[PDB]
């Protein structure tokens, strides 16, 4: 099949043949090709976007068509962090305070200068 | 179409199908007997419509079997190692023993 | 290798002599437009060059990405930068030189052709030529401990200096050179040898030798970049307009 | 009291105590990583001292609940209070 | 061996190439373990003016100096520590 | 009712017979649990 | 003396392989329960360290 | 004469670099049992540390030559070994030992295992330079290295193009 | 170590083996190398397809249809299955 | 840092387990649908493999149990309120390891045989350049997280210093808020996990073989990798091809 990319090379091929490209990866393995590795005969015409069709091209995938996959990959992102995110709103109350240190918070430790206290100090005691 | 019930091209595709059904039913199903059993049952499904005479109804047949290879495909597949799908396939190639061509006159 | 290897280095050189000592108030307001060209220039010829089907070309079109970044750091009035711009000129015109002579000399004069879709497997019988791709490869995308890697830093270090937002853009540099030159290394050192090809000699003495020597010079200035301050400590201050 | 005598801030820099420890109970941790140093931090020695300083950890974890067990009983205090 | 294959005896890598066992392999591992062994130490015994721990090599009281000196310059220059513009 | 008989039974057979019926396909399955029980019953013992 | 469909004989593992395989479950079975005994009480987490209410 | 910073270092450089220039001389079995043997010496210096530090726990450094000191920019080729670091390499040394052992009965009857070895001690070493550096510059050095040494690696069998 | 190597004889054994524990075959005494499987063995258009399915698990092979169709002798299966190096 | 070390030993462990497997059989497949049997023929390989996986599966004693229960724990024990969910998030991927590693063990060694026969007669254990690290690693993976537990998870170490802030330390509410009910879902959902995937198995083999379209489809998705591998090769590499093109 001839994508967008493909037959809008058409007003530009001239004298070149217009071929219908199908991936390499597509072709079937069994036969037997000049080039078993690529899966080309020699003399055989190659479409103008080759480079995108060749067996070193990118990897197609052939059970779910893209735009399905698309929606498939984007509805787990949205199951996960709509459901994380649902799931906040129905947490249990803590049990205890946090942690709390004597020194009116280590402002002092921590690098503190009797002003810089809201920057640096910890939890009140 | 002229699809002829009982001749080696519908001999061809037929063997294909139940082939292609079967290979499906080793991939999906990991259990032996459970395998057989719908290995079986294929069969029985096949058996059952191997008598068709109108080509109408048999190309209507050989479409719907056509969506269900379509319906149940596997996405990974069993292939063995060596065979190209595999883990193993190009591996280690032999190299072609080909002997030295000279470029230069002086250069070796 | 004269060309991409001292002559596109004069207009570097031009810079800092002809246009940075004189007109620095234009230059200082001008630069903005200079960063426009080079993010341009960096981006858009790298993936222009993962579309090209001759060797050669995609060696040259590599040369511009790693100038515009050059162009980065010498227009960025900052030391670092400057600094950084000429250990680029230096090491591309070390690692460039080596990877024309194996697309121009060593393989171009074996089969007097240039197109990638001939060329597969040359690992099986041209190891040692291999070996020289994959590390000239490595050293032209900026792996550490060549002088590729020093300059790009300091030349993009100078960029974000100047503009942080233009110099942090033009980062992808580091994966855009991997993706067109590793595209490239892979299909030629890998896969099954070629068809369209038959055997023939490996690397000669001679070859090798001129790889050896620029591959030495790399990795010296990538390993200690500093030996080459004792001629670059005033010019990495006589071209920046700070008050 | 349960807990020992708090060390005064000269002394957790002596012992170079890290702050996230610097609390009421750091004057058991002190002896406790001088028997892991002396010991190789190996499991089966310092146990009497982890146990002392895990224990007065326990204590303060004990303090932390019934806090918030005040806290908890205030909001209800001032909720059917606002009614 | 088993499971080999012809390969091209004309081909040279730095590496061995194809199961590479030449029938001199022990005086030849012989010189490579003596200058390994010998760079080895050679490393070694040259970075060692080169090593140093972490803790113990400055006294206090010089690092006291030094704060104290830092401090000097900072009221100098009249600067004021993090946080205290507020 | 619906029963079907298997054409390749008589070579389906070995799959479950001996080193692969549903006894022999777990007696390797935790190998030396019981040295295991019989050694800590001593370790307790010694205590 | 390969039956092809039929019944295939005991395998004939090493007395290596068979006396490592023991005593590397006995270790791993011996100290699971060693570990349970004495640390139970942790690990199923009967020590309450919350307040008495 | 024995530092255990600088052995950890160079052994495994050596395990990397002697098949390298000298493995068309050593042959895949001596390069096998060398490249092993020095990774096992590695793991003893590194469970001594281990050993020593958590009995002091006052790290060692390796103050070594200067890369670029320019403008307010000093970076210099500085390594060390503490806590975190010796963690790591417990982990890097280990599991480097036993794939090198392993390896030999593994890839026996394969024609390239010289390169296969120096390559698994070259991610070693380079993984020793991630970890023990003390400055970011040394870590992206060991972070770029490994990233080659792993395109290499799994690009080992290079007649796969699926490997490639 | 893995230590195993096919002949022209362990795959006549291993196929005839496998057409002998088929219920559908007429009888035993019909499995030779000449047999065909149509004719002498009277299978199905079907049973074939079954029995080369049977040989691609056997062997560890895989047949394509191009292939598969033209086996109609047990010889051929042979002949087939030895110009396999993966065999098995 | 500490599940670092010890993911390092089991894993390196697992994965060497899987090549002798790989090796044992005469076609070296790697696809668990056609293992089978091989309990009787590998033995060593299969006690290494479990101690693995349960040293994988936080089972008592064993290193992941010291490395990876107290990760679920601190779920709960950190100070702030939404990291409750992320508690069930990691319950859930504990109680599938315990499913794709049951699955590994059985389709390999409890199953009946899918191979064919001269697999079964030609499989064996490797040599001994392979079998003294899996026993060394097995070892490790017993041992070492008991040994290095009052190194890295103690009570005030100090060995690997890392100022953290003491705002944001919850080690020792972790340890202590932490209740029955989530101290103990983790391992007992595990045990129970793993028994009833194998009982399923091995005698209703059928809740796994319905084939059902609806089942199928995201069978088939969560075997293509959550179409991970498509949407990046189509829309974010294909695409930048065609750009580049352009
Ligand atoms: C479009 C203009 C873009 C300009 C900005 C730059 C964007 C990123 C770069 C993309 C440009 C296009 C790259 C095209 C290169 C393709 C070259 C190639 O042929 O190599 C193919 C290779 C995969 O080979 P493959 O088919 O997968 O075989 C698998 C079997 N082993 O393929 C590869 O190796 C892929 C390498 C590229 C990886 C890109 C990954 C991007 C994913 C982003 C995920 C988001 C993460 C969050 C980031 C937050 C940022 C704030
Ligand atoms: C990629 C990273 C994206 C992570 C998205 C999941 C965030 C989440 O699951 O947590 C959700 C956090 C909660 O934030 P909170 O401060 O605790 O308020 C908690 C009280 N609510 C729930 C009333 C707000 O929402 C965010 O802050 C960003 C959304
Ligand atoms: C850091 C500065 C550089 C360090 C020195 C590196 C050069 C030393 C000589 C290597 C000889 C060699 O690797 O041979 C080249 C190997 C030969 O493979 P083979 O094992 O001999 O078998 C022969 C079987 N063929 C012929 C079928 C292949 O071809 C290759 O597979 C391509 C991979 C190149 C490996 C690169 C080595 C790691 C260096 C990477 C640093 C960026």
């Amino acid at each position: 099949i001839r994508a967008s990319f493909d037959k809008a090379e058409e007003p530009m091929l001239g004298d070149y043949p217009d071929i219908d490209p199908f991936p390499a990866q597509l072709k079937n393995p069994y036969k037997k090709y000049d080039d078993q590795q690529d899966r080309r005969n020699l003399e055989e015409p190659l479409s103008v976007n080759d480079d995108l069709y060749d067996m070193w091209s990118p990897d197609r995938f052939t059970h779910f068509k893209n735009q399905d996959a698309l929606k498939y990959f984007i509805g787990f992102l949205t199951i996960f962090f709509g459901a994380s995110y649902v799931a906040t709103y129905f947490v249990p109350e803590k049990a205890a305070i946090p942690r709390e240190f004597p020194y009116e918070g280590l402002w002092k430790e921590s690098g503190g200068t009797e002003k810089s206290k809201a920057f640096f100090g910890q939890r009140s005691e | 179409s002229h699809p002829v019930p009982f001749s080696a091209a519908n001999k061809k595709l037929v063997t294909s199908m139940y082939r292609q059904s079967l290979k499906l039913a080793r991939n999906w199903i990991s259990n032996r007997q459970l395998f057989r059993q719908k290995a079986v049952e294929i069969r029985h499904k096949f058996d059952q419509n191997a008598q068709i005479s109108n080509p109408r109804l048999l190309a209507r047949t050989l479409d719907e079997t056509r969506a269900h290879l379509y319906e149940f495909r596997h996405p990974d597949p069993i292939v063995p190692p060596s065979f190209p799908g595999g883990t193993k396939y190009e591996r280690n190639v032999p190299p072609r023993m080909e002997k030295i061509m000279q470029h230069n006159l002086y250069e070796p | 290798m004269i060309l991409a290897g001292l002559i596109l280095k004069l207009a570097l050189y031009a810079i800092l002599r002809l246009l940075l000592p004189l007109l620095c108030e234009a230059q200082i307001l001008y630069t903005p437009m200079i960063y426009i060209i080079s993010l341009l220039t960096i981006i858009l010829t790298s993936l222009a060059t993962l579309r090209q089907i001759d060797l050669k070309v995609i060696i040259a079109y590599s040369s511009i990405s790693h100038m515009g970044i050059a162009i980065l750091g010498v227009c960025s009035n900052t030391s670092l930068g400057i600094y950084g711009s000429i250990v680029l000129g230096v090491a591309h015109g070390f690692v460039s030189p080596a990877l024309f002579l194996i697309v121009g000399g060593i393989l171009y004069d074996r089969y007097h052709i240039r197109i990638v879709n001939y060329y597969k497997g040359l690992t099986t019988y041209m190891p040692q030529l291999a070996t020289y791709i994959i590390i000239l490869s490595f050293a032209n995308i900026g792996t550490p401990l060549t002088g590729n890697f020093t300059g790009e830093f300091l030349s993009l270090q100078g960029g974000f200096i100047r503009n942080p937002i233009i110099g942090g853009i033009s980062c992808i540099s580091v994966l855009l050179a991997a993706i067109y030159q590793l595209k490239l290394t892979n299909k030629l050192t890998g896969g099954i040898s070629s068809i369209y090809m038959h055997r023939t000699n490996d690397v000669t003495i001679r070859e090798k030798f001129i790889m050896n020597i620029l591959i030495i010079s790399t990795l010296i200035i990538g390993i200690c970049p500093q030996i080459m301050y004792n001629l670059l400590y005033w010019t990495v201050n006589n071209y920046i307009y700070i008050i | 009291a349960e807990f020992p005598p708090l060390l005064s801030q000269e002394d957790m820099k002596k012992h170079k105590i890290l702050l996230a420890y610097r609390d009421r109970c750091a004057a058991l941790l002190v002896p406790l990583n001088e028997c892991r140093k002396k010991n190789y931090y190996m499991p089966w020695a310092c146990g009497h001292e982890r146990h002392e300083y895990e224990m007065c950890e326990v204590a303060d974890f004990q303090r932390r609940v019934k806090a918030m067990d005040k806290l908890k009983a205030e909001k209800i205090e001032q909720a059917k209070a606002a009614a | 061996g088993g499971g080999r294959y012809p390969f091209p005896k004309d081909v040279i890598s730095m590496t061995g190439g194809w199961w590479a066992n030449p029938s001199n392999w022990k005086l030849n591992g012989l010189f490579a373990t003596g200058i390994a062994v010998g760079l080895a130490l050679w490393v070694s015994t040259a970075t060692l003016p080169y090593t140093r721990r972490r803790e113990g090599i400055t006294s206090e009281s010089d690092i006291s100096k030094w704060n104290a000196a830092a401090g000097v310059w900072r009221e100098r220059h009249g600067k004021i520590s993090t946080g205290e513009a507020a | 009712a619906p029963q079907l008989k298997d054409p390749w039974a008589r070579r389906e057979a070995w799959r479950y017979q001996t080193n692969f019926t549903r006894a022999n396909r777990f007696k390797g399955a935790a190998p030396g649990f019981g040295i295991a029980v019989v050694a800590f019953g001593a370790y307790l013992a010694a205590e | 003396n390969y039956k092809w469909n039929g019944p295939l004989p005991r395998p004939h593992v090493s007395a290596g392989h068979r006396i490592a395989t023991k005593f590397l479950g006995a270790t791993m079975f011996f100290w699971m329960f060693l570990r349970i005994k004495e640390e139970y009480p942790a690990m199923l987490g009967l020590h309450n360290f919350y307040p008495p209410k | 004469m024995y530092n255990a910073i600088s052995l950890i270092i160079i052994l495994p450089c050596i395990s990397w670099l002697f098949p390298l220039f000298f493995g068309r001389q050593l042959g895949y079995v001596f390069v096998t049992r060398m490249t092993s043997t020095l990774i096992i010496i590695t793991t003893l210096i590194t469970y001594y540390y281990f050993y020593q530090l958590l009995g002091n726990n006052n790290p060692i450094n390796l103050e070594l030559f200067n890369y670029l000191n320019i403008d307010y920019l000093d970076i210099n080729y500085n390594f060390e070994i503490d806590a975190l670091t010796i963690t790591m390499l417990l982990a890097i040394t280990t599991i480097s030992s036993m794939v090198h052992i392993y390896s030999i009965g593994y890839m026996e009857t394969d024609p390239h295992q010289v390169r296969f070895f120096s390559l698994l001690s070259m991610f070693t070493f380079w993984m020793i330079i991630l970890v023990t550096g003390s400055n970011y510059f040394v870590l992206f050095v060991g972070w770029e290295f490994i990233g080659v040494t792993s395109y290499l690696l799994i690009s080992f069998w290079v007649t796969r193009l699926q490997a490639m | 170590s893995s230590a195993h190597v096919l002949t022209k004889d362990m795959i006549q054994e291993r196929i005839v083996a496998l057409l002998e524990s088929f219920d559908k075959v007429n009888d035993a005494k019909n499995i030779t190398a000449t047999a065909n499987l149509t004719s002498d063995l009277g299978l199905d258009s079907l049973d074939v397809v079954e029995v080369v399915m049977a040989i691609e698990e056997e062997f560890g092979l895989e047949i394509p249809d191009h292939d598969a169709d033209e086996i109609k002798t047990v010889q051929q299966a042979i002949d087939y299955v030895s110009a396999q190096p993966a065999a098995v | 840092l500490f599940h670092l070390l010890g993911h390092a030993f089991f894993k390196a462990l697992l994965f060497m387990s899987a090549g002798s497997i790989i090796h044992s059989i005469l076609n070296e497949s790697q696809d668990i649908r056609t293992y089978g049997g091989l309990l009787s023929y590998l033995p060593y390989t299969y006690i290494c493999i479990t101690i693995a996986s349960l040293s994988l599966m936080a089972m008592p004693g064993l290193t992941g149990y010291y490395t990876k229960d107290i990760i679920i724990e601190s779920t709960y024990g950190s100070y702030s309120i939404s990291n409750y969910v992320v508690y069930w998030i990691a319950y859930l991927s504990a109680v599938l390891t315990c499913v794709y590693s049951m699955k590994i063990l059985y389709l390999t060694f409890y199953s009946n045989p899918n191979n064919n026969t001269i697999t079964y007669y030609n499989a064996h254990e490797s040599n001994i350049y392979i079998t003294l690290p899996m026993f060394i690693l097995a070892i490790f993976a017993m041992f070492a997280g008991w040994i290095l537990k009052d190194i890295y998870l103690g009570v005030g170490t100090d060995f690997v210093g890392t100022h953290i802030l003491p705002n944001n330390f919850s080690y020792f509410d972790t340890e202590f808020s932490i209740t029955q009910f989530y101290k103990l879902l983790p391992l007992i959902s595990a045990i129970l996990v793993s028994i009833l995937i194998v009982v399923l198995n091995e005698f209703f083999a059928i809740v796994f073989n319905l084939n059902n379209k609806y089942i199928n489809t995201v069978y088939s998705i969560f075997n293509q990798k959550l179409v991970s591998d498509q949407i990046l090769n189509h829309f974010i590499i294909f695409k930048g091809l065609v750009t580049s093109g352009n």
